[PDB]
């Protein structure tokens, strides 16, 4: 989906601004305010448990592993869809060349054959009308 | 082509001819990993 | 690292049809170098026997 | 002799059927075109020979004894 999606958004989002908050606070403690960073951890457990319930139907969803690794590697998604897409440039390389592989290679082969005795002759009735 | 016959084509305008850094141990883990009146 | 899973996890299907997509095409070279060693195969056990 | 040649001339024909691929299955752009434009024309040249290889064996070969045997007593 996407508004649970965005919920674990905006929520969970929330959270990490949250921590904004608590870090920048909790450089300086004011020997109360405390109450304000504690009233945040508050806040982190009502998360914590909500969360979980945004978690465990968050589905842990099926782990791309690799391309975890790459966004682990934090390189985004989009660059895999681009970088397998620089492959399916070679392989429709590879594929459509090895077509002209054929089609030189039956041409220039038919050329040939016909330079050679292009006499398969009643055969060639499927063979010419084979092409 | 085939991304003809796969539809993809969008993916293609967005994504025909940074990404960490760009968007804005622990994965050891990820390998092998009144509360009040506490603190 | 996470909500950027969340803020461009929002690529799945495609993704994956894209991977799969890698792989229908990687099997046809397969296939076709395959095809070819098949015949070496052919030309020196073949022949020497 | 002229028969080890037809052996030659099969031997051929699979080792073009191969490398005659070779290259293209593992892989001067057009020129590889020519490579293989090449490819055939050797086998082409080839294929003149099984013709050529061809026209050479003579067709009632059984009897040939008895002639030898009119010649044995030559």
């Amino acid at each position: 989906m996407a508004e649970k999606f965005d919920h674990l958004e905006e929520h969970l989002e929330k959270f990490v601004e949250n921590i904004r908050q608590l870090g920048i606070i909790v450089s300086d403690f004011q020997p109360s305010s405390q109450a304000g960073l504690n009233q945040k951890l508050n806040f982190i457990v009502t998360g914590l448990q909500d969360i979980d319930k945004c978690r465990q139907q968050l589905h842990d969803i099926t782990v791309p592993l690799e391309v975890f690794e790459y966004i682990d590697q934090g390189r985004n998604p989009q660059l895999y869809t681009k970088e397998c897409l620089e492959r399916a440039l070679a392989k429709n390389e590879q594929v459509k060349g090895k077509i002209d592989t054929m089609k030189k290679f039956k041409s220039l082969l038919i050329q040939e054959l016909s330079k050679v005795f292009p006499e398969d002759m009643a055969k060639y009735r499927s063979i010419r009308g084979e092409d | 082509n085939l991304i003809t016959h796969y539809n993809l084509e969008q993916a293609y305008n967005k994504f025909c001819g940074e990404k960490l850094s760009n968007f804005l141990s622990l994965r050891s883990l990820i390998e092998k990993p009144g509360t009040m009146l506490a603190g | 690292r996470l909500l950027a899973l969340v803020k461009w996890a929002n690529n799945a299907g495609k993704v994956e049809k894209c991977a799969m997509i890698s792989s229908f095409l990687d099997q046809q070279a397969i296939l076709f170098v395959d095809t070819a060693d098949r015949l070496a195969s052919l030309a020196r056990d073949a022949l020497v026997h | 002799d002229r028969l080890t040649q037809l052996q030659d001339a099969v031997n051929s024909l699979a080792d073009q059927f191969c490398n005659a691929i070779g290259v293209l299955q593992q892989c001067p752009t057009e020129e590889y075109a020519q490579l293989f434009a090449a490819l055939i024309a050797r086998t082409a040249k080839d294929i003149d020979v099984l013709i050529d290889s061809l026209p050479s064996e003579e067709s009632t070969a059984a009897l040939q004894a008895a002639s030898l045997y009119k010649l044995e007593e030559e």
